[PDB]
């Protein structure tokens, strides 16, 4: 029963591994390897259910183990493992052929065949562990060997894509591991987390590889943000070592979604404002990308609040997503009214789904925003209005308090106009007709550069996918 | 079937003139009587769930209909299937003959557009639909392959279904060559003309349906009088002054209502009024034509008062081209208008940009801006130009 | 040693075969206008 | 359809009675 | 002025007839908006196709 | 996360910090340590010592100095080891009030503005107008609106003059970049 | 080994700016080529135009010229006897006097006046009493 079970899972795995293990050993060719992985990920997922974990045991008895004997033992050892007789020694698949990992060349150590073999038995052992959600002293247990491990290899151009996917995995576990139980352990292991980080970051950079770097910066933006230092992300994003040639669509989108958030406290909206337009472009549409387009949806309704400027309502209604776009409607409904008392109802009892992903915070600016957005639609109804009449309409204190606030956004150019304190109301110098002068020049500027810029692009990749067929033999 | 569906409606929600749903509500329970359909005395408590004036008296007392009861019951219900028993079986004796001749195909559709009739008839949406595509197929000619699109628009107006009605609408528009087919061109301008209601094109909906061939008038669907008071609200915003003294005031079809049907009064008081731009008698016909008007109408109440804010942005834009400085208190004595409430009426549009009214609180008068200029035409073409290059970019780096 | 520098002496064969191709290709631009209006 | 396609006004429905009222009393 | 026989523009306050009517310019907002309507439809049309 | 730590100094030393930041006028760094604490929910709320820098910032966003300024002078915390930074703070609000008069106020009358900035001497004002550089006539004040030379950074975008020339190159090089 | 690493992301660049315009250059000089190689071409003195009629075992073809006579011409060595059949028009060549190509068949109206109508739009919805 259980021994024809091992021997069709670890087929099929050993099938896939010499298809890449022929391409990376003629020359250098890393992108078959990698159009491989992508559904390498999907097929193992929904394999390491069926069989049960009997599928890895003796693909680590095939192979020689450098280290790996240990290791899955203390794997099985949590499980509680009853003994199959699965002890090494039993089941050869080698069988002295040169596709199978000779034997005796092996053995004798004449050949080293270690640097595909450790490096892709590394890369199974973080799919089974997210399967069965494996936590605690497995987690520490791992990360200790990894490290030391790839500071020995000298991390070829095909060795950085192997473990590219393996760093997402150390930083999930460790914060899945925090949010679960808080120690005074779990402080002290992120220290050692963070310099492991830029160590590595700083090699990849000589090596120039665009995916390895892809999910570093990933990863290193969302851990300032956790850990909370403003200062160490402002220099980091200002070297601009990421590359926008061959990562991912996926990739970019989270690239672009931090910036939004990390701007957001700089008080410049202008580049905020595209980053997370952008980001919404480049993510799929799918349903494993659902996750993503929810949270980057509610920060963009946030950053148009944050602008003085009334956003388009048509995106809650329209969209399918409005069961978490709820709290947003009532946001933005408050501020365009103006009502004071309706505004810190709403947070008051949204406040407990605004915690979770951090934009209550951020709501607390938007009393401000309220009363300035409300004084710009009044400003924009009557180029002459009387001063009192304004307090009577927003139901405000006095006006020595709106004598202030409208002097106030006129120095970002907001409402643009001018008080008049003799006269007794407030004139707008805003006479449009600027047909006449040079400002929407520079705009008219930049929309043909837009143009310039996709036809060059349009060229990048055009013959390449097609360079392949004229020296391959055809009919 | 139009009083089924009106009178279906009227006991939905009605705030004005209660007295109507006792017509309606009798008018239901006697044409279900009369009629095959078992279902739709069921669905009336699905429907009316959550509604204004509610015509189901059971668990909730709060219902304000003179008729309390729809309540469903296996009495009614078990009589209604034994005449759905008995025609089946009647079609069926005349169907199994059809088989076993095989007359042309003409014979062989004729079988399943019996069915048709029958499923619609007994209650059936998508067992009618599956029983249409059969008969589509079979057909000789054009003339009985829109006499499906016909059973297929009866149960999308009921239903309001906007897809596989309005795919199968333009389908049999297109075929091989439309020509100058009076069954493709007069049924097709009024169905899809209540198709362009519930999306509120208004771009087709006054051509469509304020200029209409004679009178339609299936009497199956939508009635003679239904088609003249969709004209009368839609004929208020694509069409201008020009066209108001032509198709709408100097029509001939809208000549002879006034002394027909006088429960409309679309035609006079609200075309009179806005014709002479006198606020004082518009303001008054607005509630009584709200009433009468949009609320018993199924395709209109869904909106209502959205259309009271459209309707006087109209004559707000026909006064504000008439002076340039003008007193508040000068059309409070005149047109009727309070000044403490002007300014929150005109506050739903200037700062929109819908109005281009301007009002001195100092003084208390009124001014008027540019109405158009070259700066306002080119915002048009800012916002169309970024929406059209974000799928240039979005569908070009897909593609790769 | 021996297989690094011909690598470098590749690059100065592609940049060899680069700057002809943008020099004949731009140069064929003005022999295609001179061959359209002969024939 | 969003912004006031929807939720419109949902004040002054039946107060506009009351506009013409006060209009020919406390003339 | 609201049968658009004449361009014009009144003042009940003063009782003046302000300068008003101008003419139109084309080539700029409606030729260029229908223009840009037309071509969203071919850009649907490309995305359609290409699959 | 550390819960062992905590002291009467602890609070007040962070509330000084967010004062030394806004006494420089940075809103950069400031915006930054607010959201990131230990607890940034019950800490900057319950307790009154780190809750009150931040109404002194989002009131002075907001545009209200009425409640503003009174926290600043007549406030019940920044008496002893809290008024060093109040020789800074309470002049940030005259400094942003004085900009504020230059434009949309051409003229405005003396009295007003001893009102308007919280004077209690009629010689400050006037000793005020000469570091701004403000003519003085009866009983009024006049703002010509003179600004600088050029405006901030970034060469040729909206800073050097004849601006429409380098347009007009730009708009020639579109050209030739086609046929690149 | 530091430079010739830092190099080798030179290997597949310079290839992107050789093998993409080679294809856009080759391209580009075929048209010229053809352009510069068509006055042979127009100096051929070009086919004629015929029917075929009837064939036989020789492979030779009848070939009936409408403003000319008739002639029995040689099949192609690439086509054979097998696709030609009668009322064919074809391409007859003038200098060799051979069959080219085949180029469509015989209209559906012969003679003189010959009606021919496959499936009316007449039903018997059309006809009514």
């Amino acid at each position: 029963l259980h021994h024809s079970e091992k021997k069709y899972a670890e087929e099929d795995q050993v099938q896939e591994l010499l298809k890449v293990l022929n391409e990376i050993s003629k020359t250098t060719l890393t992108l078959d390897p990698r159009y491989i992985w992508r559904s390498l990920k999907d097929l193992s997922s929904l394999r390491n259910q069926e069989l049960l974990n009997a599928e890895t045991l003796c693909f680590t008895v095939n192979v020689l183990y450098p280290d790996s004997s240990s290791f899955k033992k203390n794997l099985l050892k949590f499980i509680t493992s009853n003994h199959k007789s699965s002890v090494p020694g039993s089941a050869e698949l080698r069988n002295s052929y040169p596709a199978s990992f000779y034997s005796v060349n092996t053995e004798k150590k004449t050949i080293e065949v270690t640097a595909e073999i450790n490096c892709f038995m590394h890369l199974l052992v973080q799919l089974f562990l997210w399967d069965s959600k494996e936590l605690e002293q497995l987690v520490e247990f791992n990360r200790k060997v990894v490290i030391p491990n790839l500071l020995c290899y000298y991390n070829l151009r095909s060795l950085n894509l192997i473990n590219a996917k393996l760093w997402f995995y150390i930083y999930l576990s460790h914060e899945t591991l925090a949010r679960s139980s808080e120690e005074i352990n779990s402080d002290n292991q992120n220290i050692i987390l963070r310099s492991t980080m830029m160590k590595f970051l700083k090699i990849a950079s000589l090596k120039h590889d665009n995916e390895t770097k892809a999910m570093l910066i990933n990863l290193i933006l969302r851990d300032f943000l956790n850990n909370g230092e403003v200062d160490s992300a402002s220099d980091f994003i200002s070297k601009l070592e990421y590359p926008h040639t061959d990562v991912s669509s996926s990739l970019e989108a989270r690239y672009f979604f931090y910036l939004s958030k990390i701007n957001a406290i700089q008080l410049d909206y202008s580049t905020a404002n595209e980053y997370i337009i952008a980001a919404i472009r480049k993510a799929p549409h799918n349903s494993k990308s659902l996750g993503f387009l929810q949270q980057s949806n509610k920060l963009h309704c946030c950053i148009q609040l944050l602008m003085g400027d009334i956003p388009e309502l048509s995106f809650f209604h329209q969209s399918n997503m409005q069961k978490s776009l709820l709290p947003y409607y009532h946001l933005t409904k408050a501020v365009k009214l103006g009502d004071l008392k309706k505004f810190t109802s709403t947070i008051t009892k949204y406040k407990q789904l605004l915690l979770k992903d951090d934009t209550y915070q951020l709501c607390v600016r938007l009393r401000s925003n309220v009363i300035k957005t409300g004084i710009r639609i009044i400003s924009l109804t009557y180029k002459k209005i009387s001063l009192r009449d304004i307090c009577l309409k927003l139901n405000l204190d006095s006006e020595q308090t709106v004598e202030y606030m409208v002097s106030r956004a006129i120095r970002d150019g907001v409402i643009e106009a001018k008080i008049n304190h003799e006269d007794g109301f407030i004139e707008t110098t805003e006479l449009l007709n600027i047909y006449d002068s040079e400002d929407p020049q520079q705009v008219f500027d930049e929309r043909i550069k837009f143009a310039n810029q996709l036809h060059d692009e349009y060229l990048v990749s055009m013959r390449y996918p097609e360079d392949k067929k004229t020296q391959q033999n055809e009919k | 079937n139009y009083e089924v569906s009106e009178k279906a409606f009227l006991l939905t929600q009605s705030k004005v003139s209660i007295e109507q749903r006792k017509e309606a509500a009798e008018f239901v329970l006697a044409k279900i009587k009369e009629e095959e359909m078992a279902p739709y005395y069921k669905y009336l408590c699905e429907e009316y769930l959550v509604n204004n004036g509610q015509s189901d008296l059971e668990h909730d007392e709060k219902s304000d209909s003179l008729n309390e009861w729809i309540k469903f019951d296996q009495e009614l219900y078990n009589e209604l299937c034994k005449k759905n028993e008995s025609k089946i079986k009647e079609l069926n004796e005349k169907i199994q003959k059809l088989e076993e001749d095989d007359e042309g195909e003409l014979e062989q559709a004729q079988a399943w557009i019996n069915l048709g009739e029958y499923y619609a008839q007994i209650g059936d949406k998508d067992n009618a639909e599956k029983t249409l595509g059969k008969s589509l197929s079979k057909a000789i000619s054009t003339g009985a392959k829109i006499d499906v699109m016909l059973t297929i628009a009866r149960l999308g107006f009921f239903y309001n279904d906007q897809l596989y009605v309005k795919e199968k609408l333009e389908a049999v528009n297109s075929m091989i060559e439309k020509g100058g087919d009076w069954e493709r061109r007069n049924r097709y301008k009024t169905y899809y003309g209540i198709h362009c209601l519930a999306v509120r094109n208004f771009k087709e909906a006054a051509k469509l349906l304020v200029d209409s061939l004679a009178t339609f008038t299936s009497i199956e669907l939508t009635s003679y009088e239904s088609i003249a008071t969709y004209a009368s609200v839609t004929g208020l915003f694509t069409l201008e002054r020009t066209d108001l003294k032509s198709k709408v005031i100097d029509s001939p079809e809208l000549l002879s209502l006034i002394s027909t049907t006088a429960a409309l009064q679309s035609i006079s008081s609200l075309t009179i009024s806005l014709y002479a731009s006198d606020y004082a008698s518009y303001f008054p016909y607005l509630l009584e034509t709200y009433a009468n008007v949009l609320i018993p109408c199924k395709y209109l109440n869904r909106h209502a008062d959205f259309f009271v804010r459209e309707m006087r942005r109209k004559v707000y834009a026909q006064l504000l081209e008439s002076y340039k400085t003008l007193s508040l208190k000068s059309m409070a004595s005149a047109f009727g208008v309070s000044v403490a409430f002007l300014d929150n009426d005109l506050g739903k549009f200037i700062p929109n940009k819908q109005l281009n009214c301007v009002i001195d609180r100092v003084n208390g008068i009124v001014e008027t801006n540019r109405p158009d200029n070259k700066n306002a035409q080119y915002h048009l073409l800012v916002k169309q130009g970024d929406g059209l290059l974000t799928k240039l970019q979005k569908y070009g780096a897909a593609v790769r | 040693y021996f297989k690094l520098k011909k690598l470098e002496k590749e690059y100065e064969l592609l940049t060899l075969q680069e700057d002809y191709i943008k020099d004949e290709q731009r140069h064929l631009k003005r022999e295609l206008k001179r061959a359209q209006e002969e024939v | 359809e969003n912004w006031d396609d929807v939720e419109v006004d949902d004040d002054f429905t039946n107060e506009l009675k009351a506009e013409l009222d006060r209009y020919k009393r406390e003339n | 002025i609201l049968d658009k026989i004449f361009y014009g523009v009144l003042d009940q306050g003063n009782g003046w007839l302000y300068v008003y009517e101008t003419p139109n310019q084309d080539a700029t907002y409606d030729s260029a908006l229908e223009l840009v309507g037309q071509l969203n439809k071919v850009v649907d049309q490309l995305f359609e196709k290409a699959s | 996360n550390h819960k062992l730590s905590e002291s009467d100094k602890k609070s007040k030393l962070i509330s000084l910090y967010l004062l030394n930041l806004l006494s420089q006028n940075n809103t950069t760094k400031f915006h930054s340590e607010l959201q990131y604490l230990d607890k940034h929910i019950k800490n900057l709320e319950d307790d009154s010592l780190l809750s009150y820098p931040i109404k002194l910032d989002r009131w002075l966003m907001e545009g209200s100095y009425q409640k503003a300024w009174d926290l600043l002078q007549s406030g019940s915390q920044n008496i002893s080891e809290f008024d060093s930074f109040t020789d800074i703070l309470k002049s940030a609000i005259r400094d942003e009030i004085a900009k504020n008069t230059e434009l949309s106020y051409d003229f405005l009358p003396l009295s007003n503005i001893k009102a308007l900035l919280f004077f209690n001497n009629e010689k400050e004002t006037e000793k005020f107008a000469l570091e701004r550089n403000w003519p003085i006539v009866n009983s009024k004040v006049y703002f010509n609106n003179q600004s600088k030379e050029k405006a901030d950074y970034e060469d040729e975008m909206m800073h050097e003059e004849d601006q429409k020339t380098n347009i007009i190159e730009k708009a020639m090089d579109y050209a030739i970049s086609i046929e690149n | 080994e530091q430079k010739i690493q830092e190099t080798e992301l030179k290997i597949r660049s310079k290839t992107e700016n050789v093998r993409r315009l080679e294809a856009q250059r080759n391209a580009l000089n075929d048209k010229v080529r053809f352009i510069k190689d068509e006055l042979r071409l127009l100096q051929e003195p070009g086919s004629y135009v015929g029917e075929v009629i009837k064939i036989v075992s020789d492979k030779k073809v009848l070939v009936k010229v409408q403003p000319e006579g008739k002639y029995i011409v040689d099949v192609a060595k690439d086509i054979n006897v097998k696709d030609l059949k009668a009322s064919q028009r074809v391409c007859l060549r003038s200098d060799s006097y051979m069959l080219h190509k085949v180029l469509e068949n015989k209209a559906d109206p012969l003679v003189s006046l010959m009606m021919v109508e496959k499936v009316p739009d007449s039903t018997y919805d059309m006809v009514g009493g």
